[PDB]
RNA sequence: AGCCUGUGUACCAGGAGGGGAACAACCCAGAGAUAGGUUAAGGUCCCCAAGUGUGGAUUAAGUGUAAUCCUCUGAAGGUGGUCUCGAGCCCUAGACAGCCGGGAGGUGAGCUUAGAAGCAGCUACCCUCUAAGAAAAGCGUAACAGCUUACCGGCCGAGGUU
RNA sequence: CGAGUGGCUUGCUACCUCGAUGUCGGUUCCCUCCAUCCUGCCCGUGCAGAAGCGGGCAAGGGUGAGGUUGUUCGCCUAUUA
């Protein structure tokens, strides 16, 4: 609820991990970044693999435990995570200054990264993070 | 015993039956097969060639040349045409069947040393192709990859 | 330049002196 | 390459985005003709499919989409039509058609009923032993006519024995 | 065999520092202290200093992002997955494929055999009509019939085939 | 005949531990692998049916009680999907 972020980026068609890298990038540098649209952000590759690696990972686990997020909401938060030294006070604090939403709660229409959209009339083989979710057997409150 | 065992040239040539005793004979029935009445008067020449230097124990020989030949009978027992293998087994291998110690092995068995490129096989046909077959089946049996090669033949 | 075409196109043409690309060609003469 | 296919007089296509709709007295057929970098446009009084790619794998896709166009052509002006045949040996098969889907009972004696349901704008009209599956939606047609075939499978026992089964006696 | 035992050399042992995720001997490098600068190996999307660099092409498998290696497997064999280069032959005198039509008679050849008629077996395999059509390449029949290959013609229209 | 995969058996080696890492078997209790014995869904059959034989996907669950032997293994009995 409520969040100053100095920028606002739209995920929507593009590709998750090079607008992660970037949103790593600035948060260490100081911004307040908010990724909007998470749930219809995309990443490239045969569905029934990149599904098998996601499905993996929630199986994955023991006593110590391995929390793996089925949301679309966490699994690009958690992309971000794996980019920042989250263990270390700059790091922690950097990714705890970047939030991914599912749609968008803002007014403005967030702006688009540059080299992170996909062309999806020259692109088949890709999949939507809420597919990959309602795959995990998220519940869809999107 | 495996291929895996004696497939490699990794050791030093050793021939000399008048220092080996007790040396297996080969299993290798025949080199010349067919018409060896004849002499290579034909259209056609194809080759086996061997792609890569390896031993060729006489077990895979027989093996590789019955199973062509055996074949070849797509032509008859008495048809038109020659075989030829050209290698003979002269490596004589060992095997140490006390643990390293004292192991220099026991003659167990003969192996043919080809380099790659060679032809091992070599067969002499009319316009009657059977023989390309013959091989596929007689690369099959033996450890390299091979190449099937035809030389006087522009009947193509 | 196949021959048999050659000398049906004169056959034809023969029989008309006294396929139908073949007869085509020969009406062309 | 491009290819162009002159819409028939008795059809009119429109398409927005990647979906194309056919209209004719028979019908309408909509279509989503997806694939990278080929595109499907409506010229006035040609269909146009095009791209700037010539690789196998593209050629096959255009090939494709154009069949799957004249189909549309033909499914909203002739129509399609596949034509059935109930067939059994000892038990009285009886095929109805109710609701939207076709139902089968004592097929081989079974109490339980054996149905699927039709797909799309399909209808199947039965007359005594012989059955009319009809649309101009050819995708959900041939479904329609296959899954009544399908619907008598047998894994069972000996297919050559026991050949009890509604069959596709005409492919259009 | 991360085996045993030689040999030449450089290294570890007794060798820091940079790189290699970590890691005696792999790479750079041999090193007094302090300071500025430029490189080496290696690296430039983020973690992480430096490119989401440029021209072009391939790959759809997450192949791959793995110099070396106990450590990084993947083989014989196979692939109309796809891209590239070559050769031969056929083709607007209409090719390749498909669809339509034709596939005729002497005559169901002779022989054998109750039988045999394209097609059990044996021999032969001739000539007529014609734009084609085997003394029949494959099914089928008790033997016929029936169904098709060869072969010809049409429709079609551009490359095709090895 | 040829090419391999595993690391359950057996052997080889002598890298690790001789200022000690308690043996075999059994038992009890937990997790896992799949090269699947049963069960689910399938393919072929020398598939009429019934009963089978062989193969594919598949590790969710199940795979039990006894007689000889310390046995592991194995032999044997009656039940059993
Ligand atoms: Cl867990
Ligand atoms: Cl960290
Ligand atoms: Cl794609
Ligand atoms: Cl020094
Ligand atoms: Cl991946
Ligand atoms: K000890
Ligand atoms: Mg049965
Ligand atoms: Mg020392
Ligand atoms: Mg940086
Ligand atoms: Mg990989
Ligand atoms: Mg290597
Ligand atoms: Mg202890
Ligand atoms: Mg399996
Ligand atoms: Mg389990
Ligand atoms: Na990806
Ligand atoms: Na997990
Ligand atoms: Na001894
Ligand atoms: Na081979
Ligand atoms: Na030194
Ligand atoms: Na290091
Ligand atoms: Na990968
Ligand atoms: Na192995
Ligand atoms: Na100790
Ligand atoms: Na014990
Ligand atoms: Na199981
Ligand atoms: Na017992």
């Amino acid at each position: 609820a409520e969040f100053d972020a100095d920028v606002i980026v739209d995920a929507r068609d593009c590709i998750m991990g090079r607008v992660a890298s970037q949103v790593a990038e600035q948060a260490l540098d100081g911004e307040t970044v908010a990724v909007v649209n998470a749930e219809r952000a995309v990443i490239t590759g045969r569905e029934e693999q990149i599904v098998e690696k996601y499905e993996k990972r929630v199986d994955i686990g023991n006593d110590n435990g391995y929390f793996y997020p089925k949301r679309p909401d966490g699994i690009f938060k958690r992309t971000i995570r794996g980019m920042l030294p989250h263990k270390k006070q700059r790091g922690r604090e950097a990714f705890e200054s970047v939030r991914v939403y599912l749609g968008n709660p803002y007014d403005e229409d967030g702006e688009v990264l540059d080299g992170t959209s996909l062309d999806r009339l020259s692109n088949i083989k890709f999949v939507t993070l809420g597919e990959i979710s309602e795959t995990l057997g998220a519940n869809k409150t999107w | 015993k495996p291929g895996a065992m004696y497939r490699n040239s990794s050791k030093p040539a050793y021939t000399r039956r008048e220092y080996i005793s007790g040396i297996p004979g080969k299993k290798i029935a025949q080199f010349d097969m067919g018409n060896n009445g004849a002499g290579p008067t034909y259209p056609a020449q194809v080759e086996l060639v061997v792609e890569k230097p390896v031993q060729i124990r006489h077990n895979a020989l027989e093996a590789a040349r019955v199973a062509a030949n055996r074949y070849v009978q797509n032509s008859g027992a008495a048809a038109n045409y020659k075989f030829r293998i050209r290698k003979f087994p002269f490596h004589v291998i060992r095997e140490n069947k006390d643990g390293m110690r004292a192991p220099f092995g026991k003659p167990v068995g003969t192996a043919a040393r080809v380099h790659g490129a060679n032809h091992i096989f070599i067969a002499w046909v009319n316009p009657d192709p059977n023989v390309e077959e013959a091989w596929r089946r007689a690369k099959m049996k033996v450890t390299p990859t091979i190449n099937i090669d035809s030389s006087p033949a522009g009947n193509a | 330049i196949p021959e048999w075409k050659q000398e049906e196109v004169d056959a034809i043409v023969e029989m008309i002196e006294s396929r139908n690309t073949l007869l085509e060609r020969a009406l062309d003469d | 390459p491009r290819v162009e296919l002159e819409i028939p007089e008795d059809v009119d296509a429109e398409q927005d985005h990647l979906d194309i709709t056919v209209e004719g007295d028979n019908g309408s057929v909509t279509r989503r003709l997806w694939y990278p970098d080929i595109d499907v446009s409506v010229d006035g009084d040609t269909v146009v499919i095009e791209s700037d790619e010539d690789n196998a794998k593209t050629m096959s896709t255009i090939g494709t989409f154009q069949s799957h166009i004249e189909n549309m052509f033909h499914g909203v002006t002739e129509g399609w039509e596949y034509g059935m045949e109930v067939f059994y040996s000892h038990f009285p098969m009886q095929v109805n058609v109710e609701g939207d889907e076709v139902v089968i009972e004592n097929f081989l004696g079974e109490k339980a009923p054996r149905r699927t349901t039709i797909h799309g704008d399909t209808d199947v009209e039965i007359d005594g032993e012989e059955l009319t599956v009809s649309g101009p939606d050819i995708e959900a047609v041939g479904q329609t006519a296959a899954d009544i075939e399908q619907l008598t499978r047998i894994n069972d026992k000996d297919v050559r024995v026991f050949q009890d089964g509604v069959y596709i006696t005409r492919k259009p």
